[PDB]
Parts: C-alpha cells; sequence; structure tokens
C-alpha cells in the first residue's frame, strides 16, 4: 500500500471517530448556550476537552504522511489542514506561556472596568456602560471621557502582554515556515497546485490595496459629508479641513459610523421603512418570522428547514429562570443536526437577522455532502457574506411589499433612497478604511516594519493618513489602543471584513442579473429566481473543497475579489454626495488635532 | 401453526449489521398481511416478487434477516449496490428474490448521551459475498507492517459504532432493517400464507 492510499484510510478512520466526538461537543456546548448552569459548564469543558485532545493526537498521526507523495489534492487539503500544528510547533514552556497571555488579555479586556471621577464605586465595563455611551451620548466631554478612560486604564494593561504575544507569535509563525504571523494569517486565501487559480499570500496585500484606492473616492466624500454635518452639531471642536476626532464616531473606536445617521441623515423629515409596527398589528411570532425566511429561501430553489431544525432549535427567548447567550447564531452539530440560537423579538432587525442566520444554515446544508475536513466556507469570508446578501434582499420594498408587511400605496422617492444608501454607507463603507488600516497596522508589527518605541506614533500616523480620523488625546508608548478592540486582543484577523464586504456586493450583483433584476442594485430581490438560487448552490455545495477562486467564479464568473460591485450598489450615494460636497473641501489634513 | 413474525420485527434488541441475525421459518403458515398492518413499514420493496399477491404461493423455507443501519444507508440493502453496508457488513445478491423492509427506529434505538450498541464494519480486506457474516475482530492492516493484534499506526480496529442520539438528522437516525428471504429448492412446501394448501385439512 503506498502513503496516500494510507492516509486515504487514515482519513477514513478519522471522519467517523471525529463526526462523533464534534457532536458530543457541540451538543454539550448547545446545551449551555441555552441552558447556563454550573453543571452546563462542566459538561461544556469535559466535552470540549476531549474534542481538543483527540485533534491534537490526530493531527500528530496525520503528519507521519508526507505530502509530497500525495497526489490526490481532495486528500492533500485534509491532510493539510489535519497537518497544521499551530501552537503546537512553539515549546512546552512558550506555549504555556503565549496561552496565559492570550487569557490575560481576553480577561482584561471583558473584566477591564472604568469608574467616574469623584466615586470610586460607580464604575462602567464596556458592554453595556461604555458601549451605551459611544453609542447615544451626543455630549463630547462624556464620549471623549468613556474613549480615553477605556484605553488609558485598560488598554495601558494590554501593552506589555501584546509586546510579547508579538514576539511568541513571529516564533510560532516562523517555526512553521512563515515570514511573520501576518504572513500565517495571510495563508486563509492561499492556493496551490491548481492551474489558473493559484493564489499566494502576499498577493492578498496587493489585491487588497489596489480594491482600496477605488473606495478612496466614495469615502473621502462620505467623509467629506459627515465632517460637514458634524461641524454644525459641534462648530467649535471639528475644523473643516481636519480629521475626525476619534470619540465622535458612532462607537468605541469609529468600526461602523453608523450611529452618525442622525444627524447626518440627508432629508431628516422623511421616515424610514420600519415594518416593526406591521408584524405586530398581524400578530407576528418567532416561528412566523422563521416560516417567512423559510419561504424565501425555497422561492428561489433552496430546500426547507429540517423537522429537527424546528424541534430542536431556540428561537425565542427562554425567559424567567432558564437563561441563555442571546447572540444570533447558527449551529451545524453534524450529523443532520441544524440548529439556530436567537432570542428572536416581533421586530424588523431580528426579521432580517433571522434571514440572515438561516443563510448560515443552507450553507451548512450545502455542503453537509463534503467530507468533515471540507465542511466550512471557501475562505474566512464567504460564510459571513452569504449571509448578508439575504438581509439586502429581505429588506427592499420590493420584498417586504410582497410579503404583506409594507403598504403598496407606500411609494419610495430619490429622498428616502439616498437616506437608505447613506445609513448603508456609514456602516458598510465607513468600516472599509477602519478595516484595512487596523490590518494593515498588525502586518507591518508582525513584519517588523514598526519598532516598539514607536507603535503608537505610527498608529494614529495611518488613523490620521488612512482612515482620517484624529485621536483627541495624545498617546504615548505607554498606550495601546489597537488592543482596546475586541479582535485585536482575542487574537482575531480581522482583514475577513474586508474581503466579505467586496464579496457580497460581488455575489448580489451576480445573484441579480440572474434574477433579470431591472434598475439600481440596491432595490432588487432575488426572491423567486431559481436560476439565482441555483447559481448561488454551485458554490455552497462546494464547502472547502474547490480553491476560493473557483468557488467565486461559480457565482460571479470571476477569479479574484473585485470592489466594482460594491462602487455600482453606492453609485447613487456617490453621485449624491459629489453634488453636496461642490461647497465644502473633500479631504483632510493629518496634522490638525483637536488638542493642537 | 402460525410463523413467528412477531419473534423477528419485534425484537426488544436487534442485531448488528456487522453480525446481522438469521432466523430460519419453517412449517408453518405465514399471516403476510399482519406484517404490512402491523407497523408503519417506511421502505417495503419486493424483488422477484409481488407484495400483493404474497401469501398465495409456496416456499421451501423463508429466512429472515435483521440489523440496524443509519437512515442514508437502507438504500444499499439492494441488488448491486454498494457501500460499507453492502460491501462489509450485509450484501444482497443480483438474482435476490425477496423483499426488504425497513422502520425508523429512533424512538427504541437512540439515548441522549449516545447508544454505542449498534456497530458496522469500516474496514475489510474484500467485499462480502451474498449472504455472507463477517464477526472477526482482527486488526485491520492498512500499511505494510503487522500490527500485532494492537490498534496503532496504520493499524485499526475494524468495527465501528453509530452512537444514535436521538437529536440525529434522519439521515443518521437508526433504522431497524428485515430482509425476507424466500427459498425455493426441490423438496415439498413447508412455509405458505393463504394458498391453497387448506387440502392439508
Ligand atoms: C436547565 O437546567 C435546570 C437545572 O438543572 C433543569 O432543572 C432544567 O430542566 C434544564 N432545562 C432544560 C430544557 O434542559
Ligand atoms: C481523490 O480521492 C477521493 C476519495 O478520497 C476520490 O473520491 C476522488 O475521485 C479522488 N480524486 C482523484 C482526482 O483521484
Ligand atoms: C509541525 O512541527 C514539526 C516540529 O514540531 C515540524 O517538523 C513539522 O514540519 C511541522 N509540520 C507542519 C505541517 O506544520
Ligand atoms: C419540504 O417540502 C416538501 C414539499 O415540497 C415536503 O414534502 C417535505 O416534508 C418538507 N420538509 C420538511 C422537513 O418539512
Ligand atoms: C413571489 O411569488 C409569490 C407567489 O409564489 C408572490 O406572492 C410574491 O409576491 C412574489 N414576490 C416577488 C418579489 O416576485
Ligand atoms: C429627486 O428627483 C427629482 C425629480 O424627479 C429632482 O428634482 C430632485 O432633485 C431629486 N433629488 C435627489 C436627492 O436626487
Ligand atoms: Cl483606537
Amino acid at each position: 500500500s503506498t502513503i496516500e492510499e494510507q492516509a486515504k484510510t487514515f482519513l477514513d478512520k478519522f471522519n467517523h471517530e471525529a463526526e462523533d466526538l464534534f457532536y458530543q461537543s457541540s451538543l454539550a456546548s448547545w446545551n449551555y448556550n441555552t441552558n447556563i448552569t454550573e453543571e452546563n459548564v462542566q459538561n461544556m469543558n469535559n466535552a470540549g476537552d476531549k474534542w481538543s485532545a483527540f485533534l491534537k493526537e490526530q493531527s500528530t498521526l496525520a503528519q507521519m504522511y508526507p505530502l509530497q507523495e500525495i497526489q490526490n489534492l481532495t486528500v492533500k487539503l485534509q491532510l493539510q489542514a489535519l497537518q497544521q500544528n499551530g501552537s503546537s510547533v512553539l515549546s512546552e514552556d512558550k506555549s504555556k506561556r503565549l496561552n496565559t497571555i492570550l487569557n490575560t488579555m481576553s480577561t482584561i479586556y471583558s473584566t477591564g472596568k472604568v469608574c467616574n471621577p469623584d466615586n470610586p464605586q460607580e464604575c462602567l465595563l464596556l458592554e453595556p456602560g461604555l458601549n451605551e455611551i459611544m453609542a447615544n451620548s451626543l455630549d463630547y466631554n462624556e464620549r471623549l471621557w468613556a474613549w480615553e478612560s477605556w484605553r488609558s486604564e485598560v488598554g495601558k494593561q494590554l501593552r506589555p502582554l501584546y509586546e510579547e504575544y508579538v514576539v511568541l507569535k513571529n516564533e510560532m509563525a516562523r517555526a512553521n515556515h512563515y515570514e511573520d504571523y501576518g504572513d500565517y494569517w495571510r495563508g486563509d486565501y492561499e492556493v496551490n497546485g491548481v492551474d489558473g487559480y493559484d493564489y499566494s499570500r502576499g498577493q492578498l496585500i496587493e489585491d487588497v490595496e489596489h480594491t482600496f484606492e477605488e473606495i478612496k473616492p466614495l469615502y473621502e466624500h462620505l467623509h467629506a459629508y459627515v465632517r460637514a454635518k458634524l461641524m454644525n452639531a459641534y462648530p467649535s471642536y471639528i475644523s473643516p479641513i481636519g480629521c475626525l476626532p476619534a470619540h465622535l464616531l458612532g462607537d468605541m473606536w469609529g468600526r461602523f459610523w453608523t450611529n452618525l445617521y442622525s444627524l447626518t441623515v440627508p432629508f431628516g423629515q422623511k421616515p424610514n421603512i420600519d415594518v416593526t409596527d406591521a408584524m405586530v398589528d398581524q400578530a407576528w411570532d418567532a416561528q412566523r418570522i422563521f416560516k417567512e425566511a423559510e419561504k424565501f429561501f425555497v422561492s428561489v430553489g433552496l430546500p426547507n428547514m429540517t423537522q429537527g431544525f424546528w424541534e430542536n432549535s431556540m428561537l425565542t427567548d427562554p425567559g424567567n429562570v432558564q437563561k441563555a447567550v442571546c447572540h444570533p447564531t447558527a449551529w451545524d452539530l453534524g450529523k443532520g443536526d441544524f440548529r439556530i440560537l436567537m432570542c428572536t423579538k416581533v421586530t424588523m432587525d431580528d426579521f432580517l437577522t433571522a434571514h440572515h442566520e438561516m443563510g448560515h444554515i443552507q450553507y451548512d446544508m450545502a455542503y453537509a455532502a463534503q467530507p468533515f475536513l471540507l465542511r466550512n466556507g471557501a475562505n474566512e469570508g464567504f460564510h459571513e457574506a452569504v449571509g448578508e446578501i439575504m438581509s439586502l434582499s429581505a429588506a427592499t420594498p420590493k420584498h417586504l411589499k410582497s410579503i404583506g408587511l409594507l403598504s403598496p400605496d407606500f411609494q419610495e422617492d430619490n429622498e428616502t433612497e439616498i437616506n437608505f444608501l447613506l445609513k448603508q454607507a456609514l456602516t458598510i463603507v465607513g468600516t472599509l478604511p477602519f478595516t484595512y488600516m487596523l490590518e494593515k497596522w498588525r502586518w507591518m508589527v508582525f513584519k517588523g516594519e514598526i519598532p516598539k518605541d514607536q507603535w503608537m506614533k505610527k498608529w494614529w500616523e495611518m488613523k490620521r493618513e488612512i482612515v482620517g480620523v484624529v485621536e483627541p488625546v495624545p498617546h504615548d508608548e505607554t498606550y495601546c489602543d489597537p488592543a482596546s478592540l475586541f479582535h485585536v486582543s482575542n487574537d482575531y484577523s480581522f482583514i475577513r471584513y474586508y474581503t466579505r464586504t467586496l464579496y457580497q456586493f460581488q455575489f448580489q450583483e451576480a445573484l441579480c442579473q440572474a434574477a433579470k433584476h431591472e434598475g439600481p442594485l440596491h432595490k432588487c430581490d432575488i426572491s423567486n429566481s431559481t436560476e439565482a438560487g441555483q447559481k448561488l448552490f454551485n458554490m455552497l455545495r462546494l464547502g472547502k473543497s474547490e480553491p476560493w477562486t473557483l468557488a467565486l467564479e461559480n457565482v460571479v464568473g470571476a477569479k479574484n475579489m473585485n470592489v466594482r460591485p460594491l462602487l455600482n450598489y453606492f453609485e447613487p450615494l456617490f453621485t449624491w454626495l459629489k453634488d453636496q460636497n461642490k461647497n465644502s473641501f473633500v479631504g483632510w489634513s493629518t496634522d490638525w488635532s483637536p488638542y493642537a | 401453526n402460525l410463523c413467528p413474525f412477531h419473534e423477528v420485527f419485534n425484537a426488544t434488541r436487534f442485531a448488528s449489521v456487522y453480525a446481522w441475525n438469521r432466523k430460519r421459518i419453517s412449517n408453518c403458515v405465514a399471516d403476510y398481511s399482519v406484517l404490512y398492518n402491523f407497523a408503519p413499514f417506511f421502505a417495503f420493496k419486493c424483488y422477484g416478487v409481488s407484495p400483493t399477491k404474497l401469501n398465495d404461493l409456496c416456499f421451501t423455507n423463508v429466512y429472515a434477516d435483521s440489523f440496524v443501519i443509519r437512515g442514508n444507508e437502507v438504500s444499499q440493502i439492494a441488488p448491486g449496490q454498494t457501500g460499507n453496508i453492502a460491501d462489509y457488513n450485509y450484501k444482497l445478491p443480483d438474482d435476490f428474490t425477496g423483499c426488504v423492509i425497513a422502520w425508523n427506529s429512533n424512538k427504541l434505538d437512540s439515548k441522549v448521551s449516545g447508544n454505542y450498541n449498534y456497530l458496522y464494519r469500516l474496514f475489510r480486506k474484500s467485499k462480502l459475498k451474498p449472504f455472507e457474516r463477517d464477526i472477526s475482530t482482527e486488526i485491520y492492516q492498512a500499511g505494510n507492517k503487522p500490527c500485532n493484534g494492537v490498534a496503532g499506526f496504520n493499524c485499526y480496529f475494524p468495527l465501528q459504532s453509530y452512537g444514535f442520539r436521538p437529536t440525529y438528522g434522519v439521515g443518521h437516525q437508526p433504522y431497524r432493517v428485515v430482509v425476507l428471504s424466500f427459498e425455493l429448492l426441490h423438496a415439498p412446501a413447508t412455509v405458505c400464507g393463504k394458498k391453497s394448501l387448506l387440502n392439508d385439512i
């Protein structure tokens, strides 16, 4: 028997044992998030430890088959994913140090509290205390206090931990034959051995920067318009040519400009489409929402939800004694078990979230036939992009009127279209420079291009230049403002939100063309279009079995990420923004600061 | 004399498909209607015979093979099928003359923590002959080195468990299968239904 034949038998034994152990861990994790008890914490840890130990043993056994002697690429993909060392390539001492640094930074972030001055007892956590301030408060000093105190009392604790975190992560990545920890993260988009579909890790940097150059004109006019509206609200705080103060952006970091909508709404006398009152007028419950979502996917040729879905999912808050983690999630426990955990309320937001989460379920049911190690999105941005395009069609007035939630007499004029597109750009467009600049800073830190004594200096030079955002308080090298975000202090790659954003509009533009949609791209509804559903399913069933460049080609016809569909979506707003900024300064000066 | 079909279909526990059980039926009147009349048989596909005109002919012997598999493997209990069950556990010949009966037993053969009572053969040197049974527990040698009787590198235990849980999907839920073989050798008839062998009176 050849090495490739022994690996096929090894992967055959692995698939059957992994599916059982993964189901035990997923079921024990479900029983905790739906019934938060102390007994369920231990059963979740016991089942999770047995699953983690099984993978560590199989990873060592998988590393006994040399990949060079395997020619079947589907077998090589499963062996390569299982042979991934990760932290197991470091010494036992350094891996124990690394896991301690990771737990401490996660503990500092989740438990870090800030106490108001003159009351050492009135303290606020990030969630919900400081987040409520950064999302609703209009007081300059109150927002400045929450922004600065979170970074000077919690971020400074993370600064020494993050320095040793970079050293050990670089030693881990370089022992796995990567350039640095940033190059390690970029391996999620790597493709080798497929002629015409290969993709290098360094190519992601060039593609992200190239597509970002085309986003700059739209973002600069969005930035200029937001600055003008905010300058009328804070005339003594904002320069007409300077960057935007970092604490006046809608959240703790300015990751999304969504909350700036009340002050930057173009036509503040035309109300939003809120079918929440209509859902209560028609006695809608949570089952009706998910039933309507089920009808949506069925209308495009996708299968209905399994019987076990309606029986095992938790589509409502358990209430009273039984507590649960109300964050909406989609569960793929395996072996035909698909569930959705959600404390659904009769609102329009939960209506759109149900379509977003059931889109993850359709993705899971599609590639369930794949081997165990190939049951995932094409890359890190695929799964979340599939969920986003579902809420895009479900929120259009064309769809809301076809289901009886929006009145037919309700007419849509170009003033409500601009209000909708502006609200969308504050979240979608407003996060792209934030995401790219943050991830580029970490790429350069891991690559060694930013010295330790210039971490915070380079961080805010890039905020001013790339994001057009200035810090309200000068920060020396005792701070660690990037670590004040969850993903940085909890060791999660961030570029996935940039690629996913460009993916979802590539998906939507392609599916809407298959649905024969006429008019602006943002008004599209792919409902009742089996042709669009067939084109999407041709990628969903692939899972990780094929390169992401090929999976993307099955939907959009192109092999690479493209920013043109994103610009096609926001073109009605981009032309309106340019007309609004005809007597305003577009761009920003990086030398101005609110503390100058 | 009524044929003991109740012992086969209403058994408390079924056999693992690798060690499938066979109950020979002989010298009795077979009330085939009693079958179709009692459980909701999800699958009832007969090959070479007619289920509508069942208890009208006679047979030398009737064999009832019973075991348990998952839902997606019921399709393998048919002539000319491939897969782990058809190749390593229970194989039906190409000229099969009989009926295959299967029904969902999630209420009986599943438990919350996992019912690891039912097994199946995952590896074997060759495919099974029709109606062949292999209950050996020899460690499968996948490589070129001897296994010495214990599991290791390229040395796997040949039998795997289902671990039936009631929250599984229908394709992974347990299904009880009963295979009725109808034999007709050079011997007088011994098993007839309501056929014209009332003449025995
Ligand atoms: C949740 O846990 C409590 C604590 O034992 C138990 O009484 C209750 O039955 C559990 N509920 C469910 C749905 O498992
Ligand atoms: C690779 O192996 C799988 C089984 O693991 C098989 O189904 C597939 O046909 C093989 N592909 C090639 C190109 O040999
Ligand atoms: C895993 O780590 C070992 C050393 O600990 C190294 O020799 C091997 O090449 C690594 N393999 C992979 C796939 O990372
Ligand atoms: C899905 O719909 C079909 C009819 O198109 C129905 O036969 C089937 O039972 C449904 N599935 C579930 C799980 O209800
Ligand atoms: C889709 O078709 C259904 C009937 O099958 C209809 O009620 C609904 O209005 C249609 N929606 C769209 C957007 O075409
Ligand atoms: C909307 O369209 C009307 C003409 O139909 C035009 O006069 C008006 O300026 C437009 N407004 C915007 C914001 O596009
Ligand atoms: Cl910051």
